């Protein structure tokens, strides 16, 4: 079970300052980028195309090209339209993407925030804002829904292009969503109380068992901390333990991950 | 307007002498517009790789600053970083015992 | 042959300007240009003793001791579309017509989308159809399954001026992608 | 000028004649006949009324000229070689030109058996969805079977009006099985759309065919109905989908 998620990231600091960038994510593996100082997308893995040809990828990047443009000048008159109302600074952030589920099925989505709050999204033939939205927000709405060239451009992206596509990158990259690498822990500690800690690091894919044991006997002190990722696409996480003086005798550290085969790593303090 | 968190690991076993990367994870700031300095012993490291800014289910935006170094008993290592959410820049030093 | 008519086929592009030539075994008394259109009928375009005669997009020459007549086209359209017929009057003022010029005008297909698409019937088979192709692109043949060569615009189509070609056959279920390569 | 009749089917051996007038009160009159690589071949002229000259091809057509306004061309013994497109034009000596007017045309088949003839049956293929979603254009396909002669005339009609634009039609029939002396034909043509116009049920779309048969001249044995000069139409409503 995959996710595909195109981010955007509108930023308008005044009517002469604008800056769009983008990113693509199959899962937590990232497929393409497009920076502002860039004219087309780039594709961030060898298979970031999936089974389109190379006519089929031109027509798509011209249509996100003009897309790039449109947009930027299309919010900058809306805030005219808006204004006293709304002013610069102005965020906006689009999240578009399908999930992906076995068979045939699948499930799109265009999700829109302004200054950080989803307020709007494509629904069935049209734009409409969520529950919550701010009631300035109807006008704009009008003016976007207005535009039936790009509802239906959007309705055959969502519909259809993007399930089409990633069916085709899921099965172009299987060899990179389905690679297994080894973590490599290692243990340190700070400080009458210490407090040890169990780094692991270049595990893929994310889940991970740590724990601190002491014999058999899971400790039940462990402190698991957040993912955070490495800069090849794997996973660091941390796992600490608040220990009294002298009984960090007997504490060891143990990993457990899909790509040791049941052979999990077990690093003892001294 | 949210403040930035930043996490300052390195990416294999710190052994002293041997080349490694530093990464500086910066998390859950709004507005997008921050500047992060990776600095050795205070200075500014010249070539040093971002990743692309992305952001989370929240919306709230997230970047990845890495650069290679290597640990000795003599050197210190940090990330700087800049936000309007916050009055003056904050330093996280790196603590290979952390 | 008294009247030779070179080249027997032309297409060419919308908005283009061409000529089409007819030249003669001997000395001819008048000449007279006709358009025949698809449904079979002959327009006169141009009848000339001498000189040169001009209506609108199109313009006749005749030269009696040169040996030839000209037609030339400024800025073909649709309506130019059809079969080109060139008339002499030879010694014993008998009127001889040549084999003719078929002329296709074809629009500058810009950006081409060769596709192949399945319509099913208005009544309860199946065809394909090949659209969206340039003008160098050929449609192939073969057997229990037929297909149409590129079809012929009306020349009146203002609009919608894409070729195409279309494949049916007696056996079902009929495999729509095997039939156009 | 006028031709009549503008379409005729003949049995090889039967007695057909083919008659112009012109109103234009021309001296000259002339039969022609057309076909590939040969343009138009005149057969016989005339001068005035009951004079007659013999043209280049005269071998199996006489030719009458009752008065100034018409001319006739008769074939006492018709052949599978007078199977063409026959054209009369008048001529005017008395205004100083060589300059010919011509008639409309006359298609005429000479066949060995009337019981060959078959009227087209019409189907139309509404558009694909496929199509609709990536062109945002919808082509609609007329399609003609199961006729004899091969020629036939193939229109569209949108909301009762005769459409043009987006209109392509095949220059010619394909044999429906060629390995047959007496092989039906089939012919094809598309209409396209916006993918809105169709998909809108208000309108109403159909491709219309002109057969040429039988007269009610012809004698007709079979059980089957008289495969005479008809309209035969198929139609379709445009459908949301
Ligand atoms: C990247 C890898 C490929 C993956 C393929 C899968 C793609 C699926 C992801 C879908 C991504 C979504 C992108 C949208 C596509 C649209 C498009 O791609 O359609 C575009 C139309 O853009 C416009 O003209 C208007 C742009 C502005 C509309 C954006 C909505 C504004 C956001 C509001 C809601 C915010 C409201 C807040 C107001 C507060 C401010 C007031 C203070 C471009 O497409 C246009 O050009 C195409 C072409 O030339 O090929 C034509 O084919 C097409 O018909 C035409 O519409
Ligand atoms: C894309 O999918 C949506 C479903 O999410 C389709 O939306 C329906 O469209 C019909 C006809 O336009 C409406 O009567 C329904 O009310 C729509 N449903 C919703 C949830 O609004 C849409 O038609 C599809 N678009 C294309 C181009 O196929
Ligand atoms: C617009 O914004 C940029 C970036 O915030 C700023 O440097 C520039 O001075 C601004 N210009 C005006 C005219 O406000
Ligand atoms: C983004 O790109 C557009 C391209 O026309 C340019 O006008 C704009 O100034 C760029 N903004 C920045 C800050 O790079």
């Amino acid at each position: 079970n995959y996710t595909f998620r195109c981010l955007q990231m509108s930023s308008f600091a005044n009517r002469s300052w604008s800056r769009t960038d983008s990113v693509v994510w199959l899962g937590d593996l990232q497929t393409h980028r497009w920076s502002n100082d860039s004219a087309t997308i780039s594709f961030t893995k060898p298979w970031s195309q999936g089974k389109l040809s190379n006519q089929q990828w031109e027509k798509l990047q011209h249509m996100f090209q003009v897309y790039r443009v449109s947009f930027t000048r299309d919010i900058q008159e809306l805030v005219k339209m808006m204004s006293p109302k709304e002013d610069y600074p102005i965020e906006i952030q689009l999240s578009a993407g399908c999930e992906m589920y076995p068979g045939n099925a699948s499930e799109s989505f265009l999700h829109v925030a302004f200054q950080g709050k989803y307020v709007v999204r494509f629904w069935g033939t049209s734009w409409q804002t969520v529950p919550g939205a701010p009631s300035w927000l109807d006008l704009p709405i009008k003016v976007l829904n207005a535009d039936q060239g790009t509802s239906a451009t959007v309705q055959m992206l969502l519909n259809d292009t993007c399930p089409l596509f990633v069916r085709g990158l899921l099965e172009a990259g299987k060899s990179d969503l389905e690679k297994q690498e080894k973590p490599v822990a290692w243990l340190s500690s700070v400080p009458g109380h210490r407090q040890l800690v169990c780094h692991v690091s270049g595990f893929y894919p994310k889940p991970v068992w740590v724990m601190w044991m002491r014999g058999d006997q899971e400790q039940q002190g462990t402190h698991r901390g957040d993912f955070l990722p490495n800069a090849d696409e794997t996973w660091y996480l941390q796992a600490t333990l608040d220990v009294e003086a002298g009984e960090e005798a007997g504490l060891a550290c143990r990993v457990k991950h899909s790509s040791l085969g049941g052979q999990d790593i077990i690093l003892y303090w001294g | 307007q949210k403040t930035p968190q930043i996490q300052v690991y390195s990416r294999h076993p710190p052994e002293n002498g041997k080349p490694n990367i530093l990464n500086c994870y910066v998390t859950q700031f709004h507005p997008p517009h921050i500047e992060i300095q990776m600095l050795k012993n205070g200075k500014k490291i010249p070539k040093v790789e971002m990743s692309d800014m992305s952001f989370s289910k929240d919306w709230s935006f997230y970047i990845l600053a890495h650069t290679e170094f290597t640990p000795t008993e003599t050197d210190t290592y940090a990330c700087r970083v800049k936000h309007a959410s916050m009055a003056e820049p904050k330093t996280v030093y790196w603590d290979r015992d952390m | 042959m008294p009247v030779e008519q070179n080249p027997p086929a032309l297409s060419l592009y919308e908005g283009a300007d061409s000529g089409l030539r007819c030249n003669f075994s001997t000395t001819m008394k008048s000449v007279q240009w006709f358009q025949q259109n698809h449904r079979g009928r002959l327009i006169t375009l141009f009848y000339l003793a001498q000189g040169t005669k001009e209506n609108g997009r199109l313009k006749s020459t005749f030269n009696s001791k040169e040996r030839y007549s000209t037609l030339h086209i400024k800025d073909a359209q649709l309506e130019d579309s059809g079969t080109y017929f060139c008339a002499a009057v030879n010694m014993g003022y008998k009127l001889t017509f040549g084999t003719g010029t078929s002329l296709l005008v074809d629009p500058n297909i810009q950006n081409p989308d060769p596709a192949v698409y399945q319509l099913r019937d208005s009544k309860s088979k199946s065809v394909c159809l090949f659209t969206d192709f340039d003008s160098q692109t050929n449609v192939s043949q073969s057997s229990d399954v037929y297909i149409t060569d590129k079809c012929v615009l009306d020349m009146r189509s203002m609009d919608f001026k894409s070729n195409s070609a279309v494949a049916w056959s007696n056996k079902s279920d009929f495999a729509c992608a095997n039939a156009f390569n | 000028v006028t031709q009549s009749p503008r379409n005729k089917v003949a049995v090889t051996g039967g007695k057909v004649t083919l008659s112009c007038n012109q109103t234009n009160n021309h001296n000259n009159m002339y039969w022609y006949r057309q076909d590939t690589g040969h343009g138009l071949r005149l057969i016989h002229y005339s001068y005035g009324a009951g004079s007659t000259e013999k043209g280049d091809i005269p071998d199996g057509y006489k030719a009458s000229r009752p008065s100034q306004e018409n001319f006739s061309l008769i074939l006492e013994l018709a052949t599978p070689s007078q199977t063409s497109v026959y054209f009369c034009a008048s001529g005017d000596p008395q205004g100083v030109s060589y300059e010919q007017y011509f008639g409309p045309g006359t298609r005429l088949t000479v066949l060995e058996d009337l019981k060959n003839v078959f009227p087209p049956e019409v189907a139309v293929f509404e558009p694909s969805e496929a199509e609709i979603s990536h062109t945002q254009k919808a082509t609609l396909v007329c399609l003609a079977t199961g006729f004899y002669p091969d020629h036939v005339e193939l229109s569209w009609w949108v909301n009762g009006k005769e459409v043009h634009s987006g209109v392509c039609t095949d220059p010619q029939p394909l044999k429906e099985q060629p390995a047959l002396n007496d092989s039906r034909y089939a012919l094809s043509s598309r209409l396209r759309v916006s993918a809105t116009f169709w998909q809108n049920p208000r309108n109403h779309f159909r491709c219309q065919v002109q057969f040429y048969g039988l007269s009610e001249n012809d004698e007709w044995t079979q059980d089957r109905a008289k495969p005479v000069t008809q309209i035969v139409s198929a139609e379709a409503w445009g459908r949301a989908d």
